[PDB]
């Protein structure tokens, strides 16, 4: 079931062996330090004895320092049973806790144990389940073609006739200008419900209101509302811009060599453009976003290539340094990526 | 690359990436259809007014395979948002899960998500590993089931397992019944489940605490809803979880969890019970009630031989211990060796 490199070494001749757990790995302690145990780590110890008949006798002891992390002491435990399994189960197992070791275990060391402060750091990356930490604002503008772009979180980006999603993670606050329009309204709603159901997996709450119904939390973030500019101008020139907001590229080694090709200059991209055989890049980088889309059947070369190509776009086109590339599996597309397609169907 | 750990329970689904502390995503194992032609988890719950909800997992066992695809899809492509084809995937199963069950699991992961590899781990053994033990007896209690799983040197002794179809949803239902009987009228199960998890507690001596509840109001605690409502609750605080010890409260002739633990240790070889008794690892959301370990202590020391050393271990994060076990296991250098790869699947802890 397991013949790890160090297992191969384990228990061949009568002796004492000691590995320490290190970032989910078993690593031999140098024999010259046998007896030292960092209190922040966990070790596995195998003691092999020449039984008088011919076969060998095996005692696995896993020692857990008082200050060792859970990954370390779990690993020590898991390794112990795998060690034991590699020996066809013929070893008894022994949990040893710092300062309460068995007389047997202390007996393995002629000169006494010596505990040492410190240890190799845990292999765990820390997470808190379901936690989102998001604060951002989306300008939503348009008429025949409405798109949602990112802007600085302030009143300095507001205007009487665009909509706005103040996305604060758990709560999304949607805002609509007095002098706004109907199509901006509908699309702002699609995006907000999208951020909630899709991006947030249902664990947020949207709230829709207009200029003058400003909720409690809208103000806590932005301070008090000042006076209001009436936008740059008109919807027709806002549509001609939304239409040229992004470019969609294909990445395919389908005939041999890799080929990054421009698929589309203009908007509503056809969903059919995205094919499972290849990868795609939707570059919207002047906002601060490049999407790599990965066809379920794209090979690893194409996936690697699309990701490199896209990160290349950042250092090339003088995009914000803090622009980052967001990678999507086919099937797991986000609202801000989806907005660029005509009537998206799942 | 990077391994996914997905621990799918009857009520909740804990999902994330091997290597992490904890699950990234925790969400309801529910699949909603109309009366978009499917909905999962938290989104399905919100839209339940136009959907019919089903739970693919029943008492720890998957029973609706189509709906379960929906859950896994929802997991990969939305909760974690990753190509499953790029990521080996650890899944957990219940103690005495049928071989035919885990075979479907496995076929689905390869034949419909095209994962490069996978492994299926029993949940209780993972919880034990998370506690940094190879030998103990686990009491997993979740939303839908409760098991006693004696484990010796990393392997469950299947003949000594005990399943018990009484867990959290049942406690929540009970809390609803008696809050209603009390005078509240409990869209409102979720409120009640919240109360259960913030106000309920296990009492050390039940009748002794009933008497304390009659004599003053020192035991009364309230729960404040945002609509202004305050629901104040006294002896039903500790009566609700008291059901784990006394299944007869909800009409069940089954025995309580302190007896099932005892009976489990007694199905084991006499030469390993000393170890079993000193290593009661508690796993699972329904074991989270304040005071539960002291009761288990009290109750099983009164069942066990007069001189036995008894310990109950109650990990502070025992709510996610199966998952944490999977993350550690899926991360070990030795684990590459013992996955089942897609290639191995096309040739057929
Ligand atoms: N603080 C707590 N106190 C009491 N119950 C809690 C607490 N926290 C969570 N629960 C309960 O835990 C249960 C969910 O735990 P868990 O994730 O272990 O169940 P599950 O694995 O999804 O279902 P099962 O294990 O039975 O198949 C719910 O019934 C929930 O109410
Ligand atoms: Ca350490
Ligand atoms: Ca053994
Ligand atoms: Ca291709
Ligand atoms: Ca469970």
């Amino acid at each position: 079931v397991v013949e790890h490199p160090e297992f191969l070494k384990a228990g061949k001749e009568p002796g004492l062996q000691i590995w320490r757990v290190e970032k989910f790995d078993l690593v031999p302690v140098p024999p010259n330090l046998y007896g030292d145990f960092f209190t922040g780590d966990a070790y596995v110890i195998l003691k092999t004895v020449q039984l008088r008949n011919g076969i060998l006798q095996y005692d696995l002891h896993y020692w857990l320092g008082n200050e060792c992390s859970q990954d370390e002491s779990g690993a020590a435990a898991i390794f112990t049973v795998q060690l034991d399994d590699y020996l066809n189960g013929r070893a008894v197992q022994h949990r040893e806790v710092q300062g309460f070791e068995s007389a047997t275990f202390l007996g393995y060391f002629k000169s006494g144990l010596k505990y040492k402060k410190g240890g190799v750091a845990s292999g765990f990356k820390h997470v808190v389940p379901n936690e989102v930490v998001v604060q951002r604002l989306l300008q939503v503008k348009g008429r025949r073609v409405v798109r949602a772009t990112e802007v600085p979180v302030s009143w300095e980006s507001f205007n009487n006739g665009d909509c706005f999603i103040l996305d604060l993670g758990n709560n999304i606050y949607q805002w609509c200008g007095s002098k706004s329009n109907r199509f901006e309204r509908l699309k702002a709603t699609q995006v907000s419900k999208g951020i909630r159901d899709n991006e947030r997996s249902g664990r947020a709450q949207v709230s829709v209101f207009e200029e003058g119904a400003e909720p409690e939390a809208m103000l806590q973030v932005l301070g008090p509302k000042p006076t209001l500019p009436e936008a740059t101008e008109d919807t027709v020139k806002e549509d001609a811009a939304n239409r040229k907001l992004a470019k969609l590229y294909k990445v395919s080694n389908g005939a041999g060599p890799m080929v990054v090709s421009l698929v589309a200059d203009e908007n509503p991209f056809a969903q059919g453009a995205l094919r499972s055989e290849d990868c795609f890049i939707l570059d919207h980088g002047k906002d601060g976003k490049i999407f790599v889309w990965k066809g379920k059947q794209a090979n690893m070369e194409e996936r690697k290539a699309a990701l490199k190509t896209a990160s290349d776009f950042i250092s090339k086109m003088d995009y914000p340094k803090q622009t980052q590339v967001s990678v999507l599996p086919e099937g797991g597309e986000t609202p801000l990526f989806r907005q660029f397609f005509k009537n998206w169907r799942d | 690359t990077t391994a996914l750990v997905c621990d799918n329970g009857s009520g909740l689904v804990k999902a994330g990436f091997a290597g992490d502390d904890a699950p990234r995503a925790v969400f309801p194992s529910i699949v909603g259809r109309p009366r978009k032609d499917s909905y999962v988890g938290d989104e399905a719950q919100s839209k339940r007014g136009i959907l019919t909800l089903k739970y693919p997992i029943e008492h720890g066992i998957i029973t609706n395979w189509d709906d379960m695809e929906k859950i896994w899809h929802h997991t990969f492509y939305n909760e974690l948002r990753v190509a499953p084809e790029e990521h080996p995937t650890l899944l957990t199963e219940a103690p005495l899960n049928p071989k035919a069950n885990r075979e479907k699991m496995t076929q689905i992961m390869f034949e419909t998500f095209n994962v490069p590899a996978m492994y299926v781990a029993i949940q209780a053994v993972l919880s034990l590993y998370a506690s940094g033990r190879t030998t103990g007896i686990v009491l997993d209690s979740g939303d839908g089931v409760t098991h006693n799983v004696p484990i010796y040197e990393g392997y469950a002794l299947p003949h000594a397992i005990m399943r018990l179809d009484l867990a959290g949803r049942d406690l929540t239902d009970y809390l609803m019944k008696i809050l209603t009987e009390r005078g509240y009228s409990f869209a409102e199960r979720e409120i009640v489940r919240d109360i259960k998890e913030k106000l309920c507690y296990v009492a050390l001596d039940f009748e002794n605490e009933m008497a304390t509840a009659a004599s003053s109001s020192s035991l009364e605690k309230s729960y404040e809803l945002p609509d202004g409502q305050v629901i104040t609750i006294g002896n039903e605080r500790f009566r609700c979880p008291e059901t784990l010890f006394q299944p007869s409260f909800i009409g069940m002739e089954s025995a309580g969890i302190h007896e099932t633990t005892y009976n489990s240790i007694m199905k084991c070889d006499i030469d390993i019970r000393k170890d079993l008794y000193a290593n009661n690892v508690m796993s699972g959301g329904t074991t989270m009630y304040p005071g539960i370990a002291d009761r288990m202590q009290k109750e099983i020391t009164a069942l066990a031989p007069s001189t036995m050393k008894i310990k109950i271990i109650a990990p502070p994060e025992r709510k996610y211990s199966v998952w944490i076990g999977g993350s550690i296991l899926a991360s070990l250098s030795t684990f590459q060796q013992m996955w089942i790869t897609k290639q191995e699947y096309d040739e057929a802890f």
